[PDB]
């Protein structure tokens, strides 16, 4: 259901953004004004470009020296809703040198 | 004057920050609302080369 993501100031065309979204076939990314969504749902100039309950995803995003970087795991889980207590390290993904920075995110959701 | 820079509006950048903006500068903290003048002017600058 989760797609991706939106990061930026405005969000809004006055300045670049990052947009992620995985196609199902694809990861796929780029940094660009315009917004095809403009608001976060998802039907069931850009100076950057990149291509790539039961299942737990986790990530870290981090943003320094105008790198965007990525960390992940997956994991099957059996708790009833929450993160389960306990450890396991996540790994590095990408490190993608898009010279933005962020103040505001928000997330993509796939709708019929 | 193809050939451009900023001069001020407000804080630094940070290392490799790729600005893309074209909003009016400051000069002083007016409500300057598209509108030069004192206080207020464009945010390119160019050589005159
Ligand atoms: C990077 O983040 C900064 C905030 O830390 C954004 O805000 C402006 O940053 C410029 C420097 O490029 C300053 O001159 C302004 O004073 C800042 N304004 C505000 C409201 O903080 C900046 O827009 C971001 N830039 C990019 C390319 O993502
Ligand atoms: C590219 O986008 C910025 C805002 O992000 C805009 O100021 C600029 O005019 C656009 N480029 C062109 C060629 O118009
Ligand atoms: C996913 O993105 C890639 C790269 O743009 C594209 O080739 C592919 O056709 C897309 N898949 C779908 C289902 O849209």
């Amino acid at each position: 259901i989760i797609r991706g993501w939106i990061f930026g100031t405005t969000l809004d065309s006055k300045t670049q953004s990052l947009l992620i979204v995985n196609n199902a076939t694809n990861v796929v990314i780029k940094v660009c004004e315009f917004q095809f969504c403009n608001d976060p749902f998802l039907d069931v100039n850009c100076t950057f470009e990149y291509v790539s309950f039961k299942n737990l995803r986790e990530f870290v995003f981090k943003n320094i020296d105008g790198y965007f970087k990525i960390y992940s795991k997956h994991t099957p889980i059996n708790l009833v809703r929450d993160l389960p207590q306990g450890f396991s390290a996540l790994e590095p993904l990408v490190d993608l040198p898009i010279g933005i920075n962020i103040t505001r995110f928000q997330t993509l959701l796939a709708l019929h | 004057y193809n050939y451009r820079y900023r001069l001020f509006r407000k804080s630094n950048l940070k290392p490799f920050e790729r600005d893309i903006s074209t909003e009016i500068y400051q000069a002083g903290s007016k409500p300057c609302n598209g509108v030069e003048g004192f206080n207020c002017y464009f945010p390119l600058q160019s050589y005159g080369f």
